[PDB]
């Protein structure tokens, strides 16, 4: 609730998202020609479709631990109740996984950082769930051409974290404070930077919402399949959030 | 269980 608070909150937020986003970008640039082969791409698509949902689990379960300590570090998340703070990271841990994994995606080649180098979607098809891959490639694809700067990242991933749409939550009117704060932040600064005309760019909330679905459906397909391997070798935190 | 033992 003033210009100068407003401009300081940028700035904590931005200190937020670079203390706790797990890849630095320059790394990520770097790796870009480590591409994998034609054989280690066989050697995946022959793993068995258990053994690549459980690593990829994991990996998503290091992305969204990263999630939560950004989500700790943010100015006001701390001050809200616990079944607030649980709520939002239920809903949007993984949906700012959907938008920070964009560093790590190349769009010259469509290809995607996985365990040390650089894969196409063909990569998993060992999943079984190519609607799935393709949309979250596609959703890489697309947040891809507004080319972001690390700034705006933070700034809007706080955005989609700190949403007061979310059903579940009891003290409703401390969220819309505190997401109106940061609609202005993140405004303000893509207003200084000369950057507004990427707002009419931004994904609908809607698009966010179903992936995360998605996600959830094609768990529930492979978990049903395979009820064991959920139980016994998938992160606890994974099936806290997505089953 | 866990989402409430990372937050503490
Ligand atoms: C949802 C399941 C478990 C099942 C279907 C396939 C997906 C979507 C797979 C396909 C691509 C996938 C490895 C994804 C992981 O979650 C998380 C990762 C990651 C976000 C997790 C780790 C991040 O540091 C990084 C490199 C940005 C990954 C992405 O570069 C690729 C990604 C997004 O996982």
């Amino acid at each position: 609730a003033s210009l100068t608070e407003i401009e300081h909150l940028v700035q904590s937020v931005c200190k937020s998202y670079r203390e706790t986003c797990q890849l630095r970008l320059e790394d990520l640039l770097r790796q870009r020609s480590n591409i994998f082969s034609r054989e280690e791409v066989t050697g995946y698509q022959r793993k068995s479709m258990w053994e690549m949902w459980e690593r990829c689990a994991h990996h998503l379960t290091e992305a969204i631990q990263y999630v939560v300590e950004f989500a700790k570090r943010l100015s006001g998340f701390m001050e809200l109740c616990q079944n607030d703070q649980i709520v939002l990271l239920k809903a949007g841990a993984m949906e700012v996984v959907l938008v920070r994994m964009c560093r790590a995606y190349n769009a010259d080649n469509r290809t995607v950082f996985f365990e040390g180098k650089y894969g196409g979607m063909e990569l998993f098809r060992a999943l079984g769930c190519s609607e799935l891959i393709s949309s979250i490639f596609d959703f890489s694809h697309s947040l891809s051409a507004l080319h972001f700067s690390e700034d705006e990242i933070a700034l809007y991933t706080a955005l989609v974290l700190i949403n007061a749409h979310r059903p579940g939550l009891q003290e409703k009117r401390k969220v819309e404070q505190l997401q109106y704060n940061l609609e202005l932040a993140f405004h303000h600064h893509l207003c200084k930077t000369h950057r507004q005309s990427i707002l009419a760019k931004l994904p609908p909330k809607g698009k966010l919402r179903s992936l995360c679905s998605q996600h959830v459906e094609r768990l529930q397909i492979f978990q049903h399949l395979h009820p064991i391997v959920v139980q016994a070798a998938f992160p606890p935190l994974y099936k806290e959030l997505f089953s | 269980k866990i989402l409430h033992r990372l937050l503490q």
